[PDB]
DNA sequence: ATCGGATGTATATATCTGACACGTGCCTGGAGACTAGGGAGTAATCCCCTTGGCGGTTAAAACGCGGGGGACAGCGCGTACGTGCGTTTAAGCGGTGCTAGAGCTGTCTACGACCAATTGAGCGGCCTCGGCACCGGGATTCTCGA
DNA sequence: TCGAGAATCCCGGTGCCGAGGCCGCTCAATTGGTCGTAGACAGCTCTAGCACCGCTTAAACGCACGTACGCGCTGTCCCCCGCGTTTTAACCGCCAAGGGGATTACTCCCTAGTCTCCAGGCACGTGTCAGATATATACATCCGAT
C-alpha cells in the first residue's frame, strides 16, 4: 500500500504530518487529536496565502517580480486585520508607511 | 545537519497565488518566522484551553477556539472556514 | 581592550534622519542628547536579556537568537533573523 | 540672487525620502561599538555574531522611528511643529516606559 | 516623449440598423408583437446610425451626433433608460448622457460608452456564478455613471460579464466577473469574490499590470477573454477562458489564464469571439478562427477537431473589412459590401437558411441586403444586429 | 417565555460617575464633551473583553459566563486581574 | 462658597483614598448584558463575573484618565478634553 | 520508614512536592529536575514574604491588624521593583496611590 | 470536590513576617492569584529555555535563568540567593 | 483635648563628676597618664555639672547652663568634637551645639541630646553584627546633627546601639541596630539589614507602632531593650533581647522580642539595665531586679537560677532615688546621698573592693564619697561615672 | 500678612456583627524505596566566523553663517464649567420563589499513543541564469522670487 | 499670476550574484496492528442565577450663577533650517589567526514509573475579636475682610 501525505488527504500544501509532530513534541498537551494538526496546518496555509497575495500585489505595483521584505511590510500595514495581528511585530528592512501629518504640510 | 523550515510550503502556496512571482531570502525568512509565531500563539492558547477545561487532549475544537481568540475579525471567520473545510475533507479520504 | 563614549557615534544627522522617517519636520537641539539616553536604556534592556540567554547556553558569543528571544520577551518580536 | 529653499521644504523632502526607503539610518560601525560598550557591564570579553548586531540595529531603529511618530503627535498636540524633550518624555510615559 | 494615446474618432459612415433572430425580450427592436425574424429586418426610430453593439439580450446604437439608442431586456438596467411604460424596451429610445459618445460596448447584462471628453460611462451590472454582482460594490446602475472618474480613457471593450478599459497613458483596467480570468489581475482564490474583501476588487476598476511590459495601445474582448497589444513590440497579450483555445495560444495544464500571456498573433485589425470560438481579422483583410468546431462556428466545413492555431477561413475569397460574433455564430463583411455568416442557425441569427447550421461562410441575400453595402455585423444571445450603408 | 432586549444602557454610566472616575485619576477640570467620549471608550473596552469571555464560555459548552471566563479574557489582553480566581 | 477647583481637589483626595467602585452597579450590569447580546442570546452571568468586569473596567478608565490628564497638562491646560483621551489611546496603541 | 516533607529538607514553607507535581503535569517539559521544584518554591516563598511584609506594614500604618487588598496595592505600587513585576496586573479593591499633579494645586 | 490553593502556605509565611497580623479572604485570594501567576511565568520561561537549548528537562538552572529574566533588579538577586540556599540545604539532607 | 507632653526640666542640683574603672581609651577623663582608678576620683574641667551619662567607652556631661562636655573613645565620633590634638579625647571638652540641652544619652558608639527647643541631636554611629552602620544611612557623624528634623521631642533613651525617641504627641521612634529587636518595628527577616532595602529602615528614625494602643508618656532603654509606658492604661510595653528575661516578662519560646509586649511592671520611676540584667526602680522608692545571677549582678547574693520575675533587692532597706547599670554591674543612690554597688568588679567599676565581685549591695565609702551626697550613677563597659552633690548650689 | 467664621476631616470611644482563625475527621496526594531506560554530562574534534591589522575611496560628519518662522509670553474677551441648592429618579437592599443549568457520577465506547518495518518527502549541496541594481542622460514636476 | 532653477520620475543598456531548480541522500512520516483510558454520554443533585414586590434614601438631574479658564492674536527673539566648505572615519576589499560554536562518540546517573503507606492539607463546623458603624468633638483648611 503506497503512502499518501495526510496533507494531500486534506488537500493542503502545509505539512499535516510535520505540524502533528511539532504539537506532540511541543509540550502543549498529553494527547493530540487527529483533527488538530489538519485544522492548524489549514489555518497556517490560509494566513500564509493571505499575506503572500497582498505582498505579490505590492511587488507588481513597484515593477518587481521578486517579493522583498518591503512588500511584506506594505501588505501587512495596509491591511487593518493583519496590522493588528502583527501589531507588536517588527519586520526587518520593512520600512514605514508614508505618512505626513496635515499640520506639517506647507500653508 | 538538517534544519527544517516552512520554506518549501511557503513557496508552494506562493506558486498557487502568484505563479509568476518569486521571493527573496530575507522575505522567506520573515515568512518562516511568521508561521512559527502564529503556530506558537495558536498552539499555546489551545494548550491553555485544554488545561482550563481539565482536558488532556488538544482537538480541532481547541484549535478553532484558539483561532477565534487570536485572529481579528474576518481573518478568524475565514480561517475557521478553511480549518473546518480541511478536517471535513480529511475525514473523507 | 575597553570601549568608551561610543554613544557619541549616534550623531545629529543620524538622529534627525530617524526622526524624518518618523514624520518629524522640526527638531529641537535638546532632542539629540535625549534620544541618545533613550537609546542607551533600550539597548541596555535588550542586551541584558540577550546576554542572560547567552550565559545560560554557556556561550561566549551572543547569537542572533539570543537577541531575538530577548526582543520577544519584551513584546518587540522581530522577523528576519530566525 | 542665490537660490534657497524655504525652511521646512527640504525637511519634508527628507521625510518623503526616508519614508519611501528601508535602509538603516544609523552608522554600522559606531553602532556596533555602542552595543559592545553597553555589553561590557554584563559580561567580560563578549563576542557577537554579525547578525546579532544587525538584529539589534533593526530593532533599535524601528523602536526609535516609531517613538518619533508618537513624539510628533505630542508636539502637534501642544499646537507645535517642533518636537521637544518633553514630547519624548510624555510619549514614553503614556507607553509605560517611565 | 511620454506615451500618450489619441482619443478615438466616431464612425462616420451613415447606415441603417438591421436585426434578425429571436426577439422575446425585445432585442429585435421591432416592437413587442414581433418575436422572430429569419431574414434581416430594418429597425425604425434611429436617426443616422454609425455604430452598433450587440449584448446578450439587448443592443446599443451610436448615431452621427453621438447619441445612444438602446433596446432589449432591461431587467438588469442594461438599457440605461426608464423602461416603465409598456413596450418601451421593445423599441429603440435615447439614453441621457452628460455629452456625446465616441464608442459603445455591450455585455450580457451591462453596457458602456466613451464620451468625447474621455469619460467611460457604464450601466447595468455584471454576473458571476452566484448571480448579480452589480456595476459597483453598491449594486446595479439603472442609469449611467462615470466609472473611471478622474481618468481619461481612449477605448472600451466588453465581454459577457466584464469590462475592459484603456487609458490615454496606455494603462489597461478591468472590472466585473473574474471566474474565467478575464480580468487578468487576480489569484485563483480571489476570482470567486469570496475573500475577506468580497467583490470589492472585482467591481472596482483595477489596472491590469504586466511587470516590465510597454504601455498598451489597443484592447479587444470576447465573451470570456481580454486581449491587449503592448506598444513597440506589438505582441498581443491574452487572458481569460481557454478551454477551447479561445486565446489562440496554449495554456500549459490550465483550462484558462488568470494573468495575460504572450500570443503569436500578428497584424491584428480586429478580434471578435463568441463563447468557445474566436474570429481574427488581420490588416491584410484575411479572416482566421480558433475554437471548437461544433455547429460549424469555425466555418471550416467538416472539421471535428478543436482548432488550436489560427486557421484562415478559405471559403472567403474577398477582402474582409469587418468581423463579428454571436455566442455560437460568426459574421464577415467584405470590402465590396457583401455579408457572410456561419455557425448555429438554430436561433435564426444567420439571416440565411431555415435554422440549419452553416458549416462554412454563406452569403446573405434578402430583400434588405441584396445590392446593398453592408458595414457592421454583431451577434448576441439569440439575435443579431447589423449596419447597412445608407443613401 | 419573556425575551427582554436591552437598549441605551450606556447612559447608565452617568456624568457624575465618570467625574468620580476622573477624580480618582487625578483630574481637576472636565470638558462636557468628555462624558460622551468616555462612554464610547468604555463600550469598546467591554466589547473586547466580553467577546473573548463568551468565546471561552461557548468552548466549555456553557450557557453562563463564569468569573474565570472574564479573568482568562482579561489575561489574554494583557490586563491580568487578581481577586476572582486563577 | 468654595472657589472653583477647591472642591474638585477635595474629591480627588477623597477617591484616591478609597477603593469602592465609582459606577452604579445595576446600570453597569445591564450595560454588560446588553453588549453581550451581540455574541450569544439569553446569556447568563455569575455575579462575580459582572463584578470582575466592573473592577477591570474602572481600573482601565481611572488609568486612562491619568494619561489623559497628562496630555491636557502637556498642552498647558488643566481641563481634559476628548482630544486628550484620543492622544492617550493612540500612543497606547489602542488606536 | 519515617517520612519527611521535601519542604523541610530545604527549610521551606511552600510545598516542594506540590510544586514538583504542578511542574510535571503542567506541560512544561518531558522531564523535571530534582532541584527545580525546590528552587521554584523557594523563589515563590521569597516573593510572597517580600510583599506580605510591605503589606503588613501598610495595615499597621492605617491602624489595622488584618491585611486587605488596599494594603497589598499600597505595598506594591510604592515598591519600584514590585510595581514593575506587577505593571500589568490589576488588584481588585486596591484603589490607587494618592497623586495630584503639582500644577493642579493652588498658590 | 476539594480545591487546593497556596492559602495555608501564604499564612505560614505571613506568621513569620508578622505574627500578630492577619489577612482577609479577598486579600488571600489576591495572594493566591499572585503565586499562581509568578509560577506560570517562571515555569513557562524555563520551559522555553529548555526548548531553545534542545533539552527535555527543566532543572534548577532553567528556573534560575527564568528568574533572572522575569524579576527586576534586586528582586532577582535575592530570589536567586534564596533558590540557591534551598537547593544547597536540600541536597545535604 | 489632644494628647501633649511637656518638655522635661533639666536637673538643677549642682554637683561634681566622679569616675572609676579602666580608662585605656580615656573614658576616665583624667588625662592620658591615668589608666585605672579603684576608688571614685574627681574630674576637673567641667563647670557646674548637673547630669551624667555613661556610654560604652565614653561619657557625656550636662552643665547647669545646658552645655555638654564629652570624653573617651572617639574612634566613631561619639564625642562629637575635634579629637585632633594629642591627648584631647582623654579630657572633658565642650561640644558645639545650636543651643543648650535638657537631656543626654549615650551608647557604645553614639551619643544624643534633647535641646531646649525640642530638637534631638545625635552623633557617632551605631553598630550591628556586620560592623559599623553609621548614624544615618550616609555613615558616621563626627559632628552633631538634627535627627528628628521638624519634630518636637520630649525624651530620649540610648541602648548599646539603638536610640529611642519620644515626641510631644506621645509617638515613639527607634533607630539603630535591630538584631535583638530593640527597635521593636521590624520583621525577623529585615533586622539584619540584609533585605532589598539594606539598612535604610534601621538608620531612619521610624515610628514604633503598637496597633490599638494609647500614646506613650515615657521611654527607657537598656543595652538591648526598649521600654515604654502607654498613657491611661499605664501599662509598660517592652521589646528587645530577652534571653535572660531582661524584659521582666516571658516570650513564648523565644530568645528575644521583635515587637513590644505587655509587661506586668507597675509603678515605674526609672528603668536601668546592662547586657543580661535589668534594675527596676519603683515609685515607692524600692529596687527590683531581673536577669542572670552570674557574678552577682542581681545583688541578691548566692543566687544560682535566672531571676525571671521582678525580685526586690533585700539588703537595700533605705529609699532609693536613682539606679544605674554597667554592662555587668549595678548601682543604687539613696535618698540621703549614699551609694551602693554590686556585680562584676573585674574592671574596678564598683568603687569599692579590690576587683572582687560583689554579690550583695555594698556601700561605697572612700575619700571622695565619705560624708558626701551622691546623686547619679551610671556605668559603661569597663568604667563608671557618678555625680556628687557640690557645696555651691548657686 | 493677620484673623475669625464656617466647613471639612481627622480622632477618641463605645457597642455590635460577622468573617476570620482555629479546631477536627477524613482521604488522597506525596514520600519511600526500587528498577531500567536514555537524557545529559563530558571529552575531544572539525572548521566556521569572529576579530583585527593595512590602506584606498569618498560618503558623510562637522562646522559656520545668515535669517526665516516658529516657540513663547503676554493679555484681552466670553464661553463654559464648577459650585450649590432643591427636585427627582431609580439604585440599593431584603424578601420570596422558581427553575435553568452548573456540577457531578458511573458507565462504556472510540481514539490516540505506541512500536516496527518501510520509503518518499524534504534537506543540503551545486550550478546556472535572469531579476535587479547600477548608471547615464533626457522627460517631467515641484518650488519660489516677480 | 509668471519663468528659472533644482528634484524627482523614468526610460533603456550593461553586469553581477542570489534565487530557483536538480540531484543524491538520509530520516521522518507513513502504514497497520494492539492496547488502555480519556472523554462522550445520561442521569441526577441542588447551587445560584433570575425576577418581581416594595420601602428608604443615596445619588442623579436640573437650574442658576459667577469666575477662572480656554483661546485667539500680537509682539519679541533666539533658535533651527538651509547651504557651502572642510574634515573625519565609515565603508570596503584583502589577508590572516584562532576563539569557540557546532559536532561526535561513550557512559554515567538522574528521572520516570509503581505500589505501598500514612500524614499533610482539605472541607467544615464553631466561637470570639477586628473592624464597621455612630457620635460627639477637637483639629486642620479655606476664604472673606481688612
Amino acid at each position: 500500500a503506497k503512502a499518501k501525505t495526510r496533507s494531500s488527504r486534506a488537500g493542503l500544501q502545509f505539512p499535516v504530518g510535520r505540524v502533528h509532530r511539532l504539537l506532540r513534541k511541543g509540550n502543549y498537551a498529553e494527547r493530540v487529536g487527529a483533527g488538530a494538526p489538519v485544522y492548524l496546518a489549514a489555518v497556517l496555509e490560509y494566513l500564509t496565502a493571505e499575506i503572500l497575495e497582498l505582498a505579490g500585489n505590492a511587488a507588481r505595483d513597484n515593477k518587481k517580480t521578486r517579493i522583498i521584505p518591503r512588500h511584506l511590510q506594505l501588505a501587512v500595514r495596509n491591511d487593518e486585520e493583519l496590522n493588528k495581528l502583527l501589531g507588536r511585530v517588527t519586520i526587518a528592512q520593512g520600512g514605514v508607511l508614508p505618512n505626513i501629518q496635515s499640520v506639517l504640510l506647507p500653508k | 545537519t538538517r534544519k527544517e523550515s516552512y520554506a518549501i510550503y511557503v513557496y508552494k502556496v506562493l506558486k498557487q497565488v502568484h505563479p509568476d512571482t518569486g521571493i527573496s531570502s530575507k522575505a522567506m525568512s520573515i515568512m518562516n518566522s511568521f508561521v512559527n509565531d502564529v503556530f506558537e500563539r495558536i498552539a499555546g492558547e489551545a494548550s491553555r484551553l485544554a488545561h482550563y477545561n481539565k482536558r488532556s487532549t488538544i482537538t480541532s475544537r481547541e484549535i478553532q477556539t484558539a483561532v477565534r481568540l487570536l485572529l481579528p475579525g474576518e481573518l478568524a471567520k475565514h480561517a475557521v472556514s478553511e480549518g473546518t473545510k480541511a478536517v471535513t475533507k480529511y475525514t473523507s479520504a | 581592550k575597553v570601549l568608551r563614549d561610543n554613544i557619541q557615534g549616534i550623531t545629529k544627522p543620524a538622529i534627525r534622519r530617524l526622526a524624518r522617517r518618523g514624520g518629524v519636520k522640526r527638531i529641537s537641539g535638546l532632542i539629540y542628547e535625549e534620544t541618545r539616553g533613550v537609546l542607551k536604556v533600550f539597548l541596555e534592556n535588550v542586551i541584558r536579556d540577550a546576554v542572560t540567554y547567552t550565559e545560560h547556553a554557556k556561550r561566549k558569543t551572543v547569537t542572533a537568537m539570543d537577541v531575538v528571544y530577548a526582543l520577544k520577551r519584551q513584546g518587540r518580536t522581530l522577523y528576519g533573523f530566525g | 540672487k542665490p537660490h534657497r529653499y524655504r525652511p521646512g521644504t527640504v525637511a519634508l523632502r527628507e521625510i518623503r525620502r526616508y519614508q519611501k526607503s528601508t535602509e538603516l539610518l544609523i552608522r554600522k560601525l559606531p553602532f556596533q561599538r555602542l552595543v559592545r560598550e553597553i555589553a561590557q557591564d554584563f559580561k567580560t570579553d563578549l563576542r557577537f555574531q554579525s547578525s546579532a548586531v544587525m538584529a539589534l540595529q533593526e530593532a533599535s531603529e524601528a523602536y526609535l522611528v516609531a517613538l518619533f511618530e508618537d513624539t510628533n503627535l505630542c508636539a502637534i498636540h501642544a499646537k507645535r511643529v517642533t518636537i521637544m524633550p518633553k514630547d519624548i518624555q510624555l510619549a514614553r510615559r503614556i507607553r509605560g516606559e517611565r | 516623449i511620454a506615451f500618450h494615446l489619441e482619443l478615438p474618432k466616431r464612425r462616420t459612415v451613415l447606415g441603417n440598423v438591421l436585426v434578425c433572430g429571436n426577439g422575446d425580450v425585445g432585442q429585435l427592436g421591432l416592437g413587442e408583437d414581433i418575436l422572430e425574424r429569419k431574414r434581416l429586418s430594418p429597425v425604425a426610430g434611429i436617426p443616422d446610425a454609425v455604430d452598433i453593439s450587440a449584448g446578450g439580450m439587448h443592443n446599443l446604437v451610436l448615431t452621427k451626433s453621438g447619441d445612444i439608442y438602446s433596446f432589449g431586456c432591461n431587467d438588469e438596467g442594461a438599457l440605461g433608460r426608464d423602461t416603465s411604460e409598456d413596450g418601451s424596451e421593445s423599441k429603440p429610445d435615447l439614453i441621457d448622457l452628460p455629452g456625446k459618445a465616441l464608442c459603445i460596448s455591450a455585455g450580457d447584462s451591462h453596457s458602456a460608452c466613451l464620451l468625447e471628453d474621455g469619460r467611460v460611462f457604464a450601466w447595468g451590472s455584471f454576473r458571476d456564478s452566484h448571480g448579480n454582482m452589480g456595476l459597483t460594490i453598491d449594486g446595479n446602475k439603472r442609469t449611467p455613471i462615470d466609472l473611471m472618474e478622474g481618468t481619461v480613457c481612449c477605448s472600451i471593450a466588453s465581454g459577457a460579464d466584464h469590462l475592459v478599459i484603456l487609458t490615454t497613458a496606455g494603462k489597461v483596467f478591468t472590472v466585473g466577473c473574474a471566474e474565467q480570468g478575464q480580468l487578468g489581475r487576480l489569484s485563483e482564490r480571489s476570482i470567486s469574490g469570496e475573500g475577506r474583501r468580497g467583490k470589492r476588487d472585482l467591481l472596482r476598476p483595477t489596472q491590469l499590470i504586466i511587470t516590465r511590459a510597454k504601455p498598451f495601445e489597443a484592447i479587444w474582448a470576447t465573451n470570456y477573454c481580454t486581449f491587449m497589444r503592448e506598444s513597440q513590440t506589438q505582441v498581443i497579450w491574452a487572458t481569460g477562458l481557454n478551454n477551447f483555445k479561445q486565446l489562440a495560444h496554449e495554456t500549459k495544464g490550465k483550462e484558462f489564464a488568470l494573468t495575460p500571456i504572450k500570443t503569436e498573433l500578428k497584424d491584428i485589425r480586429h478580434i471578435a469571439g463568441g463563447q468557445h470560438h474566436t474570429v481574427i481579422l488581420t490588416t491584410d483583410l484575411k479572416c482566421s478562427v480558433v475554437g471548437r468546431p461544433e455547429y460549424g462556428r469555425l466555418g471550416l466545413g467538416d472539421v471535428k477537431d478543436v482548432v488550436e492555431k489560427p486557421t484562415i477561413v478559405k471559403k472567403l475569397t474577398e477582402k474582409i473589412v469587418s468581423v463579428g460574433c454571436g455566442e455560437v455564430c460568426s459574421y464577415a463583411v467584405t470590402i465590396d459590401g457583401k455579408l457572410y455568416s456561419w455557425g448555429s442557425g438554430v436561433n435564426n441569427q444567420l439571416g440565411v437558411g431555415d435554422g440549419d447550421d452553416e458549416l462554412e461562410p454563406i452569403v446573405v441575400v434578402s430583400k434588405n441586403t441584396q445590392g446593398k453595402h453592408m458595414l457592421l455585423a454583431s451577434g448576441g444571445g439569440q439575435h443579431a444586429i447589423f449596419l447597412v450603408k445608407a443613401d
